[PDB]
């Protein structure tokens, strides 16, 4: 349900950028023929998971205007940690590496120095964070340790007090969340031979 | 702008508050893990309000964020006649820490809507809001499902706030 809403939203900005005003419309037309409140809906498989239905989204990261960037990290936090963005086998890419591993990366490309939007800081911050603890995904432990790297770079080179408290907050989160992970992984190892 | 935490423990009805602080509307939730952040406009003021989930494992970090606080919307679950020790106990704690030493602190007694529901002054007593040192606080019978309460709960706020040395 919020996807169809913050698509059009999506088309709204600028148009400057054609490539991503189409990728933008093709995702929305698939969502009509696959249906044939504005926060994300519910886990269920009655609503059709949202995969590659993505593309549109890593423009919006990828896009200048930083108010589209913070509305991207933005929703796709939302929905990720609804349990909408399982993630599958490599696309576009060389396996050894999920699409989920793709999507971080690409959250983790937003903030490039000082310079950034703080807007955008934040929110990276905080995709950045119910991505790594969500219930629901796994992940590459490189891809674990760029995450922990970027939330890392805006803590050090922030400017903003704020997303530097916040930060600083969800880089104990997040280690203490993958370290646990590892520490019962680990003992299932030692009791599983048993 | 300013900087409020809506704190308590899970399920107390911290996010439906937000997001029908928000845009006016109940929707439906899970569990944050992590947090969400959200910028709210009442009366012509605005905050960034985050929300922070409550589940037993998850509250250490609440002291993380307490950093630049102007106010604490502190939701407790009225019917939860089980943990309010909890709610007090975490509450105490919390109004120790020296960054919070100048927040304002509001208590929603949430779920008011529900049979089951302790008194406004049941729960006041409960928490021991009364022994509190040095606090700026008041206590909100409030539904967050049928948008009881909320606005008056605002406006003491918005009208506290307004109060600068
Ligand atoms: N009857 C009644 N039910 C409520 C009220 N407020 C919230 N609820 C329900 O109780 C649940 C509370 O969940 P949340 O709003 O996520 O509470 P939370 O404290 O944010 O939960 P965590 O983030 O996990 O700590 C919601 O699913 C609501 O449906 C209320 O005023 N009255
Ligand atoms: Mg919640």
């Amino acid at each position: 349900r919020a996807l169809e809403k913050i698509l059009a939203d999506k088309e709204v900005k600028k148009a400057h950028h054609s490539q991503l005003r189409k990728a933008c419309e093709v995702a929305l037309e698939e969502i009509k023929a696959e249906t044939e409140t504005l926060p994300p809906v519910k886990s269920k498989t009655n609503f059709i998971e949202a995969d590659k239905y993505f593309l549109p989204f890593e423009l919006a990261c990828q896009s200048k205007c930083p108010r589209i960037v913070s509305t991207s990290l933005d929703c796709l936090q939302k929905l990720i940690a609804y349990g909408h963005l399982t993630g599958n086998a490599p696309d576009s890419t060389t396996p050894g590496k999920k699409l989920i591993d793709r999507i971080i990366e690409t959250i983790c490309g937003c903030f490039q120095g000082p310079q950034t939007d703080e807007g955008v800081q934040l929110q990276i911050i905080k995709a950045l964070l119910t991505a790594v603890t969500s219930q629901h995904i796994e992940i590459h432990e490189g891809t674990v340790l760029q995450a922990v790297r970027t939330c890392y770079n805006i803590y050090l080179a922030s400017k903003n007090l704020i997303n530097q408290t916040t930060a600083k907050a969800t880089l104990t989160q997040m280690l203490n969340v993958i370290f646990a992970r590892m520490e019962n992984q680990a003992l299932q190892e030692a009791k599983q031979m048993e | 702008e300013m900087r409020i935490l809506i704190l308590g423990l899970d399920g107390a009805g911290k996010t439906t508050i937000l997001y029908r602080l928000q845009v006016g509307e109940v929707v439906t939730t899970i569990p944050t893990i992590g947090f969400n952040v959200e910028t709210v406009t009442y009366k012509n003021l605005k905050f960034q309000v985050w929300d922070l989930g409550g589940l037993t494992s998850i509250r250490p970090y609440w002291r993380c964020y307490y950093s630049n606080t102007d106010a604490v919307i502190y939701v407790v679950d009225s019917c939860d006649r089980d943990r309010i020790g909890i709610s007090k106990s975490e509450l105490v704690a919390m109004l120790e820490e020296e960054e919070l030493r100048k927040a304002i602190l509001v208590v929603f007694a949430n779920k008011q809507d529900m049979e089951q529901a302790m008194t406004s002054s049941e729960m006041a007593n409960s928490l021991g809001l009364p022994a509190l040192k040095d606090r700026k606080w008041q206590i909100f019978k409030t539904s967050a499902t049928k948008g009881t309460g909320l606005d008056e709960a605002m406006e003491w706020l918005v009208e506290t706030l307004k109060s600068r040395q």
